[PDB]
């Protein structure tokens, strides 16, 4: 719950960072490309704490959400940075 | 509320699935990549090795024709030397 | 129900641990890609260095052997020559 944590926080500053990038983006494609890719990494990170909440109902939820988020903006990036 | 939390590992267990499969077919390509130019440069080499030689033999010939240059001025020498001499000895 | 939950994390789990196995692999396979590329351009730099020394050295030898050829001319010339003074 202290790495539960640090995932969540680092994951959801940088939905943020990378969400505007992307928008910003119609050079500058280099740090993008490269936010992204570090992003991409996170979801195994994501899929084993999630798998190990014990009953923790909320803790997991909180897990939950920043897959959410981070789907969100690697569909984007998928999408439009092509 | 667990229907939103089934749901969303749901999506999870589908997120892993794809991405496991990305990531061991990226995993192939590279050894394939691996497995192929590893073959090439072994090739070129082969090929490299034998002009190598080939040039060595060459070389090895080319200091056989030098040596006989190197005797041709030793005799040409020794007649005019010893012709020297014996211009003096009459 | 909880089961649902229980059972999809022991199987998110399951696909977890495949994941990150593969993609440590894929890694040390990237890794050795870029380890031995660069070896080779060490290696491929030092054999070209070697073979520009050798065309410098080779061109070297070829004057020298010009040198040799104007010589031999020179040489010959005079006898000739005194070639002459003689079936004069």
């Amino acid at each position: 719950i202290s790495k539960r944590v640090n995932a969540i926080e680092e994951v959801n500053n940088n939905v943020k960072l990378l969400t505007e990038m992307v928008m910003s983006h119609s050079s500058s494609e280099d740090l993008m490309k490269e936010l992204y890719q570090r992003c991409e990494r996170m979801r195994p990170t994501l899929f084993r704490l999630a798998s190990d909440t014990e009953d923790n109902d909320e803790a997991l939820a909180e897990i939950l959400q920043a897959n959410d988020n981070l789907t969100q903006v690697i569909n984007l990036y998928k999408q439009l940075v092509r | 509320e667990t229907r939103d939390q089934v749901k969303k590992l749901q999506l999870m267990l589908r997120q892993a699935n794809d991405q496991l499969e990305k990531t061991m077919k990226d995993k192939q390509e590279l050894e394939d990549f691996i497995k192929q130019s590893s073959e090439d440069s072994s090739h070129q080499i082969s090929a490299l090795v034998l002009r190598a030689q080939a040039s060595e033999i060459l070389l090895e010939e080319l200091q056989q024709g030098l040596s006989q240059a190197k005797r041709d001025v030793q005799e040409q020498m020794a007649v005019l030397m010893q012709s020297r001499e014996q211009v003096s000895e009459e």
